[PDB]
RNA sequence: AUCUAUAAUAGUUUUU
RNA sequence: CCUCUGAAUAAACUAUU
RNA sequence: AGUAGUAACAAGAG
């Protein structure tokens, strides 16, 4: 009644009526920002200038009726002059501090509910636990982290729709909450907010603070969880790490992700050991995930992953030979495979590598609302049987099975602007990208998959690319049934035996898991992982492993140099090089070892040629069992975040670069320390640790004709000198021993 | 022993101490007087870079225009704007070849954006040249005035609420024989009639001025502000350019901060890995000289035409309008000059509209030469400036052009043993060149330089340098085997923002925390920064601790509050309390940090919704739940979230009446929020008038309440009667 | 979205030199195929337009040239090393007493 | 409020702006012409700026900064930070540059407050400072007086004039060229004890007219930022070493003084100082950047950064190359006109070029 | 595993 | 004499809300 | 005079 009376009063007047009539709802936004101008260009200078004035603050006229014009000492608190462009009056900060000490008192009991997030931050800080401070060589990586966790299974638009529905039921326009999660959250919040007495706008802002997920790119080390990112300024530094555990409750999904990462790292580093089982056991016993010992989590956490299963088998716990893919729990009943990196061309003219699994295999897929049995071969779907609830579930299962089969028809069905790199040019998992692309719309995938007549056996219904129940022809290899569940047996943890080399076997004697079946991806953990040992970098990422390996070699250069000179056999067997050897490509390890070792032998046979940098660079590559060969290497590769980064035998490289002006070593941009000059260094410009059977004598010598490539050095004989194009655009005269 | 700080670089590498080279603790340089000299210099220099072009007269405006496209090829290294159209088209074609489908998908996304965008998008920004007042006005004010004039001239497609309909209105206004506007004086209203050519000149005009507070420059420079007619077309073109740039690896836009650093590092390392192990690699840190004065709108028109092939004609037209308007642009001269008489000891202001036919005895040699050179271009108080992009516009399209030239460096295009790639950001670039030997590096650099010359891009020789791959500089980021921290760049952000007490406290602590996270600010320095910030805060807001004897007008009240309080730690710093911040709790609001230490009476007074220092809502009577005000850096509103006064200069001008208008607007808007509660939270969209929407909402609400039994039939009848009365008033 | 009237003429006056209509330019662009345009133009261009690299050696750089003239003079707002202070052992903290009383 | 006497009216530029009239009403004046827009007159470098910088880097026997309290330390990292902050505060509170920081902040704050509060009055503002002697007792110091002019400042570049009177013991006739803007009087005789005997020396009052704007005053009130710009850098250096040693090295650097950095030059050659000396030198450089801010300094820094990077690439064996090096030198030298601070920086750069490439 | 939602405010980068 | 007033470029990004 | 530097301030307007 007040609204309509006020509207009538405004419409009675002329200017107000003209504004209300000529202005549409769209132009209301334009006129709302209408102003004479906020002539402020230096807010700090303006504030300093204004605070010297008598009455810089603005207040509503009600203040004249609530606060005296003067305090006890007669100091004026406000004046009657209005603020230009409004009807508010001018007041002094003395008025604010007078109100804070003599104003009427209210009941501020619901503020913690309105601002629950900040008080939750306070509570998390209050109950947190502080550990020691460790000084190390931090390697922070720029990644996307979450600063506002929001709700687990919601996005920004979905959260906004839920907020509108809960707070503004009649203003939701045409939106309908179709997702199950959105409906459940809306019902729960309406139940919670039932009979609420807080203003709708503030309730909307509260729900925004509670539900909307916000993410940002930051240079992070440790855990990327929201609780660990709010105190990132406290826990990580340029040279130090503070051990700290938030005092709240920890989400289960974060624990699962951190456990998977830790298990993968531990298994990968254990494979390169001489006794993998004992190394794995000790590493598991020396690791904590978010302040909790890893063994407790392994006992009380039901995670289906290969590395976690290997750890459990090593600890004698029952495992499940299952993994996760596309939201379904796969379980290989029969068959075996070997991973192979294959290059493929995408439908939208993109070239990418994929980890193709060869061999014939049979799996059973279990989903929250679907189930299936799959039989496949190398990039070939032999057959699929799906028994989902409704059409949507069966379609989702079919899409997941098609992408899982690695069919060329699936790859060629990629359309649109699909990208396989991050917005920061970081590689993405091709399979996850394909799944996300085909889950939005699989019309082209189904159309290009193919059709085939069916035999009408057992009454199992068909399915067509249009997702309809046909009975004559159906999608190639796909059938729809109703009596296939076999879901109870999925959670049937079985007792297994683990071999010394981490080969899990069944009671019968068949191999279930092996280290080769663990993913090669190098991810990051949601919760901080703490390792307690002599080498706190033993299960770290690749960059940290590289920098710390070279820093360890530099720090112990005295005894390391003596040992290299005297008894090299024991030096190559140091436990410090094994994390580095894990990074070297497996098929190359032995080869590289051989190569490097030969160089060292020559470096000992020819006196006067002792370059510290060469030995330091090549030492980590001699830690694998050598394989003799005559191959010449100009660089040695290391797997860093899925890319093969090369280390050049001669000269500086992107990874390992040494600066003579400062005598400093930089590894991937991190300072590994300064080498200390030795009197035994050969100051004659002679290199004897570059080629397998050649000695570099000097710079280019035009006498011996034009230079030739490194691989064409096999034609020379004893005592023959030649010019070689060894190095980055450099030609040098060398001779063959 | 003479102290030489620079000698510190003999042991510390320059990058690792680069922050020492930024003298950002002193005040930055400012411009004092007029910007007419800089604008005239810019116009003359832009025409000098294209002097060998074709001179024509515009049949619609009459302004002389210079066309350097397809001009003579340069014979020296001076900057030149003789871009070759075929070369630009070929660069676009090869960019399409290397990234199939880029232009198609970009055009699809841009078509969606164009069809969805609303007119209110134009209200974004700070200032806008209002053609109805021949000066700058706030963007919303300029849009409102333009819409009002168009409605008065029978151009009401903008009522649809779509930006494209506003562009249709602009196009239709271009064809009007006359336009009629209103003018204010000493505060009467008078009518002014503009003929077709005068309005057309006004519509293609960009205002000019001088930039203030710029670091690292000895001399000042000019900047430009676009008009109302051209903002929408530029917005659509830049949306297309952004879509294109999002799909290129070499592009340094529109990414920034940590994400930009990560992208640049990934791209550089990928280039390094692709490099063979037996070939030299060099990196060029480069700058382009007078980038915006040599790029021509006609080449952007050609690029847009090539990008939008096989697209609907309406899309191509709406995209092509912007380069068309920008190649016929005019430049406002500025304030003018000032003259001084020493004998008579007097000063006077000479406007820039008189420069056309002002005697040249007053001016010195340099200004006289400027005026003589620029006079032929002067029309209707502006200068004809056809060539060049004025200032800081079409940045992403320029990025696309630079990235196309970079893409031309693949071996499939060079057809030789050298190749190149790199990073582009508007006009800044880093170029990695790989070749078997040094002569190959020289050949690659020369070919890149000449290919850039063909498309009108000049590499700054005196500001560019080349070294071995591993260190470079790009967009003020110093890469030394990885980007290094630079604290001095962000140092000016430390201090007191000047919003209010609560917001300033939050901003200070958050800035310290963020610089710890990002710029490698250490723990001890963070603590000292906290101490310094608290000191500055207390001195600025006169809120020293209550147990001190600092003489200020606010000290008596703080002393009384301190004496009457039992828990001192609960008091805010704004109330004379102590500082409880340290490293571990920099992420927590101050009020929340010490909530469990406040006295009940003090806490209630502080968080009292009925405090006149923050406004009150009107639901029921007043929302007496929380202190409610735009709450940036102010998590919890208290009595310390007050709002300071406003500048009162306009009170001495003829525009002061506008104040009334805006106030009245607020009034109306307030009423609209009593019918549609969600308007404040989310922006309403509709074509019906405000009164009609309010009346319809009132009727539907009355019906719903009566049906559900919330109100009695007497209220329903009264509401319907008042609605009918409002309907009657609407016609009268 | 059509271009007609003043806009069409402005468009016709926004093209490379050898084009007289917007539609003609669009027809030329639609049928464009890259056929050695850049290579031909590069061949035509003279060899004086080059980017010759000059090595920066230890003997290359020279000292900067400072200006000549009368010596520079003090310009700070207050004396720095030549300042003299009259002091009192007043037990007070920063900014507590009346400035004139202290003076 | 000082009375508007003729001497103050002249010294403070009273009624010195020309009358503002319309062009039509004065277009026929004979000598009417454009404002004098000549470039600044060149000046050559003198020895007094180097002495100023040398003195500004020295230690004092008084504490000039009393930093505010913070919360208690709970985490071990906070304890380590507090120890390092104690070292930093001990090093930085006893520096002459810190005295300059406090003096400038006080003077600019007083000038801004007077300018806002008293638009149309001549106010008397003493130049006061507070310190603590080595024995720990407070002390109040008077440097001189300032007289403010009218402050009807509209733009951020508008100038308010003032008269500065300051005590000194420096004879103005030893380096007259340094004091061209000053009128130095003699106001008394002061007795000073050298070792055991008193000596009488003249006491001079340096008097001059100066001016400042709101932007300059605001940036002078925020001079404490200088501290940060130094300490941050210093801490970085320390951290850069701890990483390679896996242990805190604050005590090792500050107390043992085992590691030194080249910080100056002598007739013998380059001189190396400790971490504290480097910190004080960087603080002095930042404070002088604040006190002598000018467009020339900005241009010189921006242009010489590139030459520093080229020399660094040369020192790293990265085979640097240039295209128009003479153009770079011209760009650098275009900024050296008359500012003592920029000229001294250019001399420092020349010294660095001499020492780096040898 | 992915992750460019909007709008307000301030700060930074983009010179012949 | 008296009254009033102490001055808001474009794009992108960063932080907070 | 002084600030300052390619053009201004050294109060403006009514
Ligand atoms: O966050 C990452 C990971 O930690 C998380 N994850 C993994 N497992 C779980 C569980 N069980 N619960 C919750 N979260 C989990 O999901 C992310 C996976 O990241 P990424 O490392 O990139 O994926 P991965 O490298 O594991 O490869 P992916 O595509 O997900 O494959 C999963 C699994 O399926 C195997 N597999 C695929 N194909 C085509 C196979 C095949 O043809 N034959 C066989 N025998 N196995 C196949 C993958 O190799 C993995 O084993
Ligand atoms: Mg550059």
């Amino acid at each position: 009644m007040e609204r309509i009376k006020e509207l009538r009063d405004l419409m009675s007047q002329s200017r107000t009526r003209e504004i209300l009539t000529k202005t549409t709802v769209d132009h209301m936004a334009i006129i709302k920002k209408y102003t004479s101008g906020r002539q402020e260009k230096n807010p700090a200078l303006r504030m300093k200038w204004m605070m010297a004035m008598k009455y810089p603050i603005t207040a509503d006229k009600r203040i004249m009726e609530m606060i005296p014009e003067r305090n006890e000492q007669g100091q004026t608190l406000w004046s009657k002059t209005n603020d230009a462009g409004s009807d508010r009056v001018m007041v002094s900060p003395l008025a604010v501090t007078w109100w804070n000490r003599n104003g009427p008192t209210t009941s501020t009991v619901h503020y913690p509910k309105v601002y629950k997030t900040y008080f939750e931050k306070v509570e998390r800080l209050k109950h947190g636990t502080f550990g020691p401070v460790h000084f190390r060589n931090q390697v922070k990586i720029r990644r996307r982290v979450d600063i506002n966790p929001g709700h687990a299974d919601l996005s920004a638009k979905e959260a906004q729709d839920v907020i509108m529905e809960v707070v503004f039921p009649n203003e939701v326009g045409a939106r309908i909450l179709t997702s199950e999660s959105q409906l459940t959250i809306t019902k729960e919040k309406k139940k919670e907010l039932q009979d609420c007495k807080i203003a709708p706008l503030m309730v909307a802002y509260m729900l925004e603070r509670e539900l909307v997920r916000k993410t940002r790119f930051l240079p992070v080390a440790g855990g990327t969880s929201s609780v660990y990112i709010e105190v990132l300024h406290l826990t990580q530094g340029t040279c130090w790490e503070q051990m700290y555990t938030p005092g709240g409750e920890v989400r289960n999904d974060d624990v699962d992700q951190s456990l998977i990462i830790a298990a993968r790292n531990i298994v990968r580093r254990a494979t390169v050991s001489a006794d993998p089982l004992a190394s794995l056991l000790e590493m598991c016993h020396s690791t904590q995930i978010g302040g909790v010992r890893m063994v407790d989590i392994l006992r009380q956490n039901p995670t289906e992953e290969q590395a976690v299963d290997i750890c459990k088998a090593a600890m004698g716990l029952r495992i499940s030979s299952s993994f996760s893919f596309g939201g379904f729990t796969f379980k290989r009943t029969s068959g075996s495979s070997v991973k192979r990196e294959e290059e493929v061309l995408t439908g939208n003219l993109q070239t990418l590598k994929i980890r193709v699994h060869e061999g014939y295999e049979e799996f059973t897929m279990v989903g929250r609302r679907a189930t299936a049995i799959l039989r496949k071969a190398t990039r070939r779907l032999i057959q699929l049987i799906v028994s989902g609830k409704d059409e949507q579930s069966i379609a989702e299962a079919i899409i997941v099975a098609m992408v899982f089969s690695q069919e060329d028809c699936m790859i060629k069905a990629v359309r649109g602007d699909l990208n396989f790199v991050n917005r920061a040019n970081q590689r993405l998992n091709p399979m996850h990208q394909l799944l996300r692309h085909f889950q939005k719309d699989a019309k082209v995938l189904f159309q290009n998959w193919g059709i085939e007549p069916i035999d009408n056996v057992m009454g199992m219904i068909g399915i067509l690319p249009d997702m309809t129940p046909s009975t004559e022809m159906s999608l190639r290899g796909v059938r729809v049934s109703k009596m296939g569940v076999d879901e109870y047996s999925s959670t049937e943890r079985v007792v297994v035996s683990i071999d010394r080399f981490l080969r899990v076997r069944d009671q019968r004697g068949n191999v279930l898991l092996s280290p080769e079946e663990v993913s090669e991806t190098q991810g990051t953990e949601k919760l901080t992982i703490t390792y307690s040992s002599s080498m706190m970098w033993e299960i770290n990422g690749p960059e940290s492993v590289l920098v710390n390996t070279y820093q360890w070699i530099i720090r112990n250069w005295e005894n390391v140099k003596i040992q290299w000179s005297q008894d090299p056999t024991m030096l190559y067997n140091k436990m410090e090089f094994e994390p580095f050897q894990s990074l070297v490509p497996k098929a190359a390890r032995g080869q590289y070892s051989g190569f490097v070792r030969v160089l060292f032998q020559q470096m000992r046979d020819v006196l006067g040629t002792f370059d510290t940098v060469q030995i330091i660079k090549l030492l980590p590559f001699a830690a694998a069992p050598p394989e003799q060969s005559r191959m010449q290497f100009s660089s040695l590769t290391v797997n860093v975040r899925g890319s093969g980064m090369r280390i050049v035998v001669r000269g500086n490289s992107p990874v390992f670069n040494y600066n003579k002006a400062t005598k400093r070593l930089t590894v991937l941009g991190k300072d590994a320390g300064a080498l200390m000059e030795d009197p035994d260094e050969g100051t004659a410009g002679v290199e004897s640790a570059v080629l397998r059977g050649f000695l570099i004598l000097g710079k280019e010598n035009k006498r011996y004709g034009p230079a030739l490539s490194i691989n064409e050095l096999s034609n020379l004989a004893k005592g023959e000198k030649a010019n070689v194009l060894i190095g980055q655009g450099d030609v040098v005269l060398v001779m063959k021993r | 022993m003479d102290v030489n700080p620079t000698l510190l670089f003999l042991k510390v590498p320059v990058q690792n101490a680069i922050s020492t080279t930024f003298p950002y603790t002193g005040d930055p340089p400012y411009s004092h007087g007029t910007g007419t000299g800089y604008t005239m210099d810019t116009v003359n220099r832009t025409h000098k870079y294209s002097e060998k072009g074709k001179w024509t007269t515009n049949t619609e405006t009459g302004a002389p225009q210079l066309n350097p496209i397809d001009g003579p090829l340069p014979e020296d290294n001076e900057p030149s704007g003789y871009a070759q159209t075929d070369c630009v088209l070929e660069a676009m074609a090869f960019l399409e070849e290397s990234h199939p489908g880029i232009f198609e998908n970009s055009c699809l996304e841009t078509m969606e954006i164009v069809q969805q965008t609303r007119v209110d998008k134009l209200t974004q920004g700070r200032q806008t040249y209002d053609w109805t007042l021949n000066r700058n006005q706030p963007a919303a004010t300029a849009l409102a005035n333009t819409i009002e004039v168009f409605r008065s001239n029978g151009l009401t497609a903008n009522e649809s609420g779509r930006l494209i309909d506003f562009l249709k209105d602009v196009m239709d206004s271009m064809d009007k024989e006359e336009m009629e506007i209103t003018t204010h004086f000493q505060i009467g209203k008078k009518k002014q009639r503009l003929n077709k050519r005068s309005y057309l000149i006004r519509a293609l005009t960009l205002n000019t001025m001088t930039k203030d507070a710029e670091r690292g420059k000895l001399k000042r420079r000019a900047i430009a502000t676009p008009g109302m007619q051209i903002r929408g077309f530029v917005y659509f073109v830049e949306a297309l350019a952004r879509s294109i740039c999002e799909k290129l690896e070499q592009s340094g836009l529109p990414v920034g901060g940590n994400e930009k650093k990560a992208k640049l590092a990934n791209v550089v390392r990928k280039m390094m890995t692709n490099s063979q192990d037996t070939e030299l690699s060099f990196t060029i840190t480069g700058d382009n000289t007078k980038w915006n004065e040599n790029q021509n709108p006609r080449m952007f028109l050609a690029m847009i035409t090539y990008i939008t092939r096989n697209q609907p004609e309406w899309f191509r037209n709406v995209l092509s309008i912007a380069p068309i308007m920008f190649s016929n642009k005019m430049a406002r001269l500025g304030k003018g000059y000032m003259f001084e008489s020493k004998s008579m000891k007097l000063r006077t202001q000479v406007p820039a509209e008189m420069l056309a036919n002002i005697d040249l005895k007053y001016f010195n040699k340099s200004t006289r030469e400027k005026i003589e050179k620029i006079r032929p271009l002067l029309i209707d108080g502006t200068a004809s400036l056809s060539p060049g992009m004025m200032m800081g516009m079409f940045n992403m399209l320029s990025t696309v052009l630079g990235v196309s030239i970079l893409n031309l460096g693949q071996k499939k295009y060079t057809k030789t043993t050298y190749w190149w790639d790199g990073l582009q950001s508007s006009d800044d670039f880093a170029l990695i060149v790989n070749a078997p030997n040094h002569e190959g590096i020289q050949a690659g650099v020369d070919r890149f330089y000449r290919t850039c010359k063909l498309v009108g891009i000049n590499m700054s020789k005196k500001k560019s340098y080349i070294n071995r791959t591993g260190t470079f500089e790009f967009t003020s980021f110093f890469y030394r085997y990885g980007f290094v921290a630079n604290f001095s760049m962000e140092l000016p952000s430390f201090g007191v923002s000047g919003i209010n007490e609560s917001a300033d406290m939050s901003v200070g602590v958050t800035v310290i925390k963020n610089n710890m996270i990002n710029n490698d600010l250490g723990p001890a320095t963070a603590q000292m920064a906290l101490q310094l910030f608290i000191k500055d805060y207390r001195y600025t807001y006169r809120c020293h601790r209550g147990d001190t004897q600092i003489q200020t007008r606010r000290a008596f009240e703080l002393k009384k509050l301190w004496e009457q309080t039992r828990s001192k730690a609960g008091l805010l710093v704004s109330d004379g309390g102590p500082n409880l911040y340290n490293i571990r709790n920099l992420h927590i609001p101050e009020v929340c940090l010490k909530w469990e230490l406040m006295d009940e009476d003090y806490q209630g007074r502080l968080c009292n919704p009925m405090n006149p220092f923050v406004s009150h809502k009107e639901i029921d009577s007043v929302n007496n739940a929380v202190v409610m005000p735009s709450m940036e850096y102010d998590a919890v509103a208290t009595t310390h979230s007050w709002i300071p006064k406003r500048n009162r200069s306009i009170l001495n001008t003829s525009q002061r009446g506008i104040l009334e208008d805006e106030q009245m607007y607020q009034k109306c808007c307030n009423l609209f929020e009593k019918f549609f509660p969600s308007s404040s939270y989310r922006r309403p969209v509709g074509i019906s008038s405000m009164v009609e929407a309010m009346v319809s909402r009132a009727r539907i609400d009355a019906r719903i309440d009566f049906e559900s039994g919330r109100i009695k039939k007497e209220e329903f009848a009264e509401i319907m009667k008042i609605c009918s009365t409002i309907e009657e008033l609407r016609r009268q | 979205f059509e271009i007609t009237g003043t806009m069409r003429r402005l468009a016709d006056q926004s093209l490379p030199p050898n084009f007289s209509s917007l539609e003609n330019f669009r027809a030329y662009v639609d049928g464009f195929e890259p056929n050695g345009c850049i290579e031909g133009k590069l061949s035509q261009m003279s060899k004086e337009v080059n980017a010759r690299i000059e090595p920066f050696l230890r003997t290359t750089p020279r000292p900067l040239r400072l200006p000549d003239g009368p010596p520079c003079s003090q310009r700070s707002k207050f004396l720095l090393m030549d300042a003299l202070k009259l002091s009192i052992e007043d037990p007070s903290h920063e900014g507590e007493g009346i400035p004139l009383y202290d003076a | 409020n000082m009375k508007k006497t003729s001497q103050l009216k002249w010294a403070l530029g009273e009624n010195m702006a020309p009358e503002k009239v319309d062009f039509e009403d004065c277009k026929d004046v004979n000598d009417l012409k454009q404002y004098d827009s000549d470039e600044p007159e060149p000046r050559s470098l003198a020895c007094w700026i180097q002495s100023e910088f040398n003195k500004a880097c020295e230690l004092t026997d008084s504490s000039w900064v009393e930093l505010d309290e913070i919360g208690e330390d709970v985490a071990p990292i906070e304890h380590i930070a507090s120890m390092r902050r104690n070292y930093f505060t001990a090093e930085v509170s006893h520096c002459r540059a810190t005295e300059y920081i406090m003096k400038g902040v006080y003077i600019n704050t007083a000038l801004l407050n007077a300018s806002c509060a008293a638009m149309d009055d001549f106010q008397l503002i003493p130049m006061i400072s507070k310190c603590r002697t080595k024995e720990g007792r407070r002390k109040t110091n008077l440097y001189g007086f300032i007289i403010k002019g009218r402050s009807h400042l509209r733009n951020d570049t508008d100038v308010v004039n003032f008269v500065s009177m300051e005590f000194s013991l420096t004879d103005p006739r030893l380096e007259p060229h340094k004091w061209e803007k000053y009128c130095v009087l003699e106001i008394g005789d002061m007795l000073l004890r050298t070792a055991v005997g008193q000596v009488s020396r003249p006491m001079f009052l340096y008097v001059r007219t100066n001016g400042t704007s709101k932007i300059k005053m605001k940036w002078g009130m925020e001079m404490r930022r200088c501290l940060l710009q130094s300490l941050q850098q210093i801490e970085s250096m320390i951290e850069a070493e701890s990483s390679v040693k896996e242990k805190d090295l604050t005590k090792e650097f500050f107390e043992n003084k085992s590691e030194t950095w080249p910080i100056g030059e002598s007739p013998k050659g380059v001189e190396e100082g400790s971490i504290g000396k480097v910190c004080r030198t960087l603080l002095a450089k930042s404070v002088f950047n604040s006190l002598y801010a000018s467009p020339q300094l900005e241009g010189f820094s921006a242009e010489s950064r590139k030459l520093l990077l080229i020399v660094q690439a040369l020192r790293d064996n990265l085979e640097p190359g240039t295209f128009d090096l003479e153009g770079l030198y011209e760009a650098i030298e275009e900024c050296l006109i008359n500012d003592p601070w920029v000229l001294l920086n250019a001399s420092w750069f020349n010294s660095f070029l001499t020492h780096a490439l040898r």
